[PDB]
Formats: C-alpha cells, sequence, structure tokens
C-alpha cells in the first residue's frame, strides 16, 4: 500500500 | 490465498545473502523483500519472532564464511588486505540490510541505532573479530617491525586495520574501547619488545655518546610513525602514550649510563653533547636532577681551588681577587648558553653553587 513508497524511498537513498 | 514465514522465507533468504555478500540486487527484489516482511510480521503469529532468529543465524553464517576466506591466506599481508575487503564491504552493508526490516524493528519494539545493524556489527565482533583479533595484530606488527628494518610495505594495511578497530566499537561512551585495548596495546608491546633487543645492542656495538644520537633519532622516527598508524582524528593521547613507552625503553632504561658521562662533558666542555643529553633526560621525570648536581658540584670544586691560589699570593688586590670570579662565573655562565640555552633550572644551580664561592 504505502509500504511500496517506504520501499521506494529506501531504494533511492541507498542507491 | 495465505502465507506464513515458512512459506515465504525461502523466497526472502536469497535476498538477505545477496545483500550480505554485497551482490547486485534488482529493484523488484527490494520491493518483494519489503512486501514479504510486511506480510510475515503481521499475518504470522510468531512471524516477527522468526525473522529475528533466522536473521541472526544467517548473518552469523556469512561472517563464518568471511573468516574462512580471510584465514585462507598464509601471507601475513594478503591476509590483512582480505580482512579489510570483507569488513569494508560488511560495514557498508550495515547501512543497507537493516532497511527491508523496518517493520520487524517496530514489531519487536532510525539512523545507526537499529536492531539489525546492531546485530550485524555485534556478530562481527562476537565471531570473526574475536577469533582473528590476535592474528590481526600478530601480522600487522610484523609489517612495522619490518618497516623499522628496511622493508617498504603498503602502509595502508596497518592503517586500514586501525580504522577498522575504530568503526567496530559501537560504544557511544567509549568509542575507542576495542582500539585502546587491542590495536593500541599490541603496538606498544611490539615497539617495546623491539627496543629491548635492538637498542641494548647499539650500546654493546657503539658507545654511549653514539647511543644518544640513536635514542634521539629513534624518538623522532617512532613519532612520525605513530602520526600515521595511531589515532589522530579524535583526540585520545595514543601517540603520546607511545613516546612514554619509548622514552622509557630508550632513555629512561639507560639513564644511569647516560648521566655517568655528564661530569666529564662539563670538564671537557662538550656543549653539543650536553645539549643532546638535555634533550634526552628532559623527557624523563626528574632526570636532570643529577645533571644539575654535576654542574653544581663541579662549579664549586673548581671555584674552590681556582681561588685558593690567592691567599698565598693575591690578597691585597681585590681588583684581581674579584676578577678571577668575573672570569670564573663566565666559564659557567657561557657553558649554559651554548649547552642549555640559559634554561632557568640550570641558572638556579649555577647560582646555588656560586653563592657557595662567597
Ligand atoms: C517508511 C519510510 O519512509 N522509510 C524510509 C524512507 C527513507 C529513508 N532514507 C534512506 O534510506 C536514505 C529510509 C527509510
Amino acid at each position: 500500500p504505502a509500504w511500496y513508497d517506504c520501499a521506494d524511498a529506501a531504494w533511492i537513498c541507498t542507491f | 490465498g495465505s502465507l506464513q514465514f515458512e512459506d515465504k522465507w525461502d523466497f526472502m533468504r536469497p535476498i538477505v545473502l545477496k545483500l550480505l555478500r554485497q551482490e547486485s540486487v534488482t529493484k523488484q527484489q527490494w520491493f518483494d523483500l519489503f512486501s514479504d516482511v510486511h506480510a510475515v510480521c503481521l499475518w504470522d503469529d510468531k512471524g516477527p519472532a522468526k525473522i529475528h532468529q533466522a536473521l541472526k543465524e544467517d548473518i552469523l553464517e556469512f561472517i563464518k564464511q568471511a573468516q574462512a576466506r580471510v584465514l585462507s591466506h598464509q601471507d601475513d599481508t594478503a591476509l590483512l588486505k582480505a580482512y579489510i575487503v570483507e569488513w569494508r564491504k560488511f560495514f557498508t552493508q550495515c547501512d543497507i540490510l537493516p532497511k527491508p526490516f523496518c517493520q520487524l524493528e517496530i514489531t519487536l519494539m532510525n539512523v545507526e541505532d537499529s536492531i539489525v545493524r546492531k546485530l550485524m556489527l555485534d556478530t562481527w565482533n562476537e565471531s570473526i573479530f574475536s577469533n582473528i583479533k590476535n592474528r590481526l595484530q600478530d601480522s600487522a606488527m610484523k609489517l612495522v617491525h619490518a618497516e623499522r628494518l628496511g622493508e617498504a610495505f603498503d602502509s595502508q594495511l596497518v592503517i586500514g586495520v586501525r580504522e577498522s578497530y575504530v568503526n567496530l566499537c559501537s560504544n557511544p561512551e567509549d568509542k575507542l574501547q576495542i582500539y585502546r585495548d587491542n590495536f593500541e596495546k599490541a603496538y606498544l608491546d611490539s615497539t617495546e619488545r623491539f627496543y629491548r633487543t635492538q637498542a641494548p645492542s647499539y650500546l654493546q656495538q657503539n658507545g654511549v655518546q653514539n647511543y644518544m644520537k640513536y635514542a634521539d633519532a629513534k624518538l623522532k622516527e617512532e613519532e612520525k610513525r605513530a602520526l600515521r598508524y595511531l589515532e589522530t582524528r579524535r583526540e585520545c593521547n595514543s601517540v603520546e602514550a607511545l613516546m612514554e613507552c619509548c622514552v622509557n625503553a630508550l632513555v629512561t632504561s639507560f639513564k644511569e649510563t647516560i648521566l655517568a658521562e655528564c661530569q666529564g662533558m662539563i670538564k671537557r666542555n662538550e656543549t653539543e653533547k650536553l645539549h643532546l643529553m638535555f634533550s634526552l633526560m628532559d623527557k624523563v621525570p626528574n632526570g636532570i636532577e643529577p645533571m644539575l648536581k654535576d654542574l653544581e658540584e663541579h662549579i664549586i670544586s673548581a671555584g674552590l681551588a681556582d681561588m685558593v691560589a690567592a691567599a698565598e699570593t693575591i690578597t691585597t688586590d681585590s681588583e684581581k681577587y674579584r676578577e678571577q670570579l668575573d672570569t670564573l662565573f663566565n666559564r659557567f655562565s657561557k657553558l649554559v648558553k651554548e649547552a642549555f640555552q640559559d634554561d632557568p633550572r640550570f641558572l638556579t644551580a649555577r647560582d646555588k653553587a656560586y653563592k657557595a664561592v662567597v
């Protein structure tokens, strides 16, 4: 749901 | 259509290792891995209590792999490089792996203080560090032991090992708690052991006034070597804890032998040599008290006979009976400039002894 955005948020700042 | 940790772990556990091994990972595997944890840490009863132990066990199994890959070399050099490769990768995964478990760490309850990363940084300390710690130092010291002898090496091997003792300590109160008791402690013992069988020999081989040019030059080379291999970033007084070790191992451990030559250097007026002794005994606690005493007694006994030849000759000519002590004082008021640059401690004894000629 919104966890897609917390995953999408973590993918960016890490990579 | 339901699912448990038992059904989903076998799809997650690959992605854990790919992140632990720093292997490339796809965008879809990131989202699958959050989406699996969102599902197990909820619909599963003891689900969060199972990703917690499964992830302890899998982290530990990788760190046992890394230990075997490091211990795979017998060259105490390529083994240092291998340890830092695996750690630098590791340390760099501690900022990455704890992210897909954002819900685990909440279901079990940001920035550095996470349970997973604390589990990763610990397990590396519980395991590969604690087991290789003594080899890690019994190898890095040989590269400096060799540096002191001619062998040029990659000085980043012992630096990289240093800044790896700094980063593994998670203590917020004592950040250098596994550096001050492991890296620093071995670098003091090896430096010590080195100058117990290398410096007593320069005193058997060459003389004493030769050893003073040696202990000197070895406090200068062990200092610029400590301002590389030891900690300078955050203030800790480690480089200065080495020079105390060194002074004790070069100058203090041979003070009596150095101070024996004091009296004659004064008599023969060896100022370049008394300045060198000064340079050495001034790093020693109360080391120049005998030095002071050798200039205080000699000044006296010199101005005790270089003045008796007066009452049997010059007694009515104070114009001569006072000038010899204008020159006598000058013999010693000029030795102090050339030798001790008019240090106030040697003027006190220059005067403490000249009041006795009065
Ligand atoms: C739920 C959520 O927003 N998690 C999140 C967002 C951003 C970051 N930033 C980085 O990783 C650099 C972490 C976690």
